[PDB]
This record gives structure tokens, C-alpha cells and sequence, in this order.
């Protein structure tokens, strides 16, 4: 398996590390998403704790309006982060 | 962590459009419309 | 420090550029570059058609803004779709299915 293939599998495994803790086994509620972000994506936490901003993130990601973040919605979240990392990668040549 | 607030919120303001794009593509793959790629994970 | 997921996101970015920067627009994948990325980095995901017509159909459907290139966002739409296939495999198993 290539690094990219392994990376896609990490996306899947990490989701399920949290999604099965509460309620729907295959979706992230707000608490589960918060844990995932805090523990697995701490490099993306805001400078200050900010519950309002976190609520807005949850709302933004819940595209199908079911009060949960499913796997597809989570892939869109990760893509959005990757797109920012990509802007940094491309945007600052020496 | 970041030096600012709200960057994740900013980056996800158009999540709906991206979900609709992913849904479209996933459906094409699943239905076998793009057989250069598999429709399901396989060994 | 970096989590496996943080590292995985970096691999998404680095892999794209390994190929996008070979020719022409250094920040988008042309047909040749996409084909190399798929064949070399996603070989487990290649289907039963390998001909150029099938590849062109894929390119056309990834290139949603019809500029004859696959940009980073278009590439993420594709990777998300692949990850979803893996997730559907994952979720088919019983909850306490053994793993390492
Ligand atoms: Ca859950
Ligand atoms: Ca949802
Ligand atoms: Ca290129
Ligand atoms: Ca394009």
C-alpha cells in the first residue's frame, strides 16, 4: 500500500475511533467531533478556546441537516483542511 | 495550534457545495459509470 | 507530535504536488500527471477498464470546471469518494470484528 492509500485508511480508522462512542455508531455528534478535533487535529485549534466558533463549525459541516457529522461530511471537513495546507504549500515561494 | 480564530469555520462555509460534488462523484463510481476506477473496495 | 491524521493530510498535499509539478500548470494535474498519480499511488483502486477512453471519461468527470486540469479541490473530491468506499467496507463488519 502506498502512503496515499494508507493515509485514506487513517481517515477511516480515525473517524471510527470517535464515532462509536455515543449515539449513532457511524456518525459524529458534537462531543465526538470536538474530541476528534482536539486530540487528532490540535494543529487546527483556534488560538483561544471558542465554543461559538466550534458550534458554527459543526453547523457548517452538517450539510444534510441531521445534527450529526457523517463520514462524507467528515471527508469534506478534512478536504477543507487539506485545501488550506495546500494554499500554504503553494503560496509562499522563496 | 493556530494564531487566529475561525479559520476552520471560514474554510467550511461552502461545505454544502463540496458535499454535493462528492455525492455526485461517489454515485458515478458506485454505478460503474467510471470503470477506470473500482465501484467498491477490493483486495 | 503530529497525529496519524495530521500526517495523512500532509500526504494528500505532498502526493498531489509530486505529480502536479511535473508539467505545465505546476499546481494542477493534467491528464498525464493524473494517470501517473492513479497508477503509481492508488493501484489498489484501479478498475477493470485500463484504456485511454476510460481514463478520459474519468478525467472529464473529475474536471468539474472543464479547464482540462484537475486542481487540488477536484482531487479532494475524488479522494473523499475513495475514502467513502473504504468506509463502506469498514462498516460492513460487526462492531467487535477483530483488528490490530
Ligand atoms: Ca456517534
Ligand atoms: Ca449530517
Ligand atoms: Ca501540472
Ligand atoms: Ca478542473
Amino acid at each position: 500500500a502506498s502512503p496515499l492509500e494508507k493515509a485514506l485508511d487513517v481517515m477511516v480508522s480515525t473517524f471510527h475511533k470517535y464515532s462509536g462512542k455515543e449515539g449513532d455508531k457511524f456518525k459524529l455528534n458534537k462531543s465526538e467531533l470536538k474530541e476528534l478535533l482536539t486530540r487528532e487535529l490540535p494543529s487546527w485549534l483556534g488560538k483561544r478556546t471558542d465554543e461559538a466558533a466550534f458550534q458554527k463549525l459543526m453547523s457548517n459541516l452538517d450539510s444534510n441537516r441531521d445534527n450529526e457529522v457523517d463520514f462524507q461530511e467528515y471527508c469534506v471537513f478534512l478536504s477543507s483542511i487539506a485545501m488550506m495546507s495546500n494554499e500554504f504549500f503553494e503560496g509562499f515561494p522563496d | 495550534y493556530r494564531k487566529l480564530q475561525r479559520e476552520l469555520e471560514d474554510a467550511t462555509e461552502t461545505a454544502d457545495a463540496m458535499n454535493r460534488e462528492v455525492s455526485s462523484l461517489k454515485n458515478k463510481l458506485r454505478r460503474g459509470d467510471l470503470p477506470f476506477v473500482v465501484p467498491r473496495r477490493m483486495a
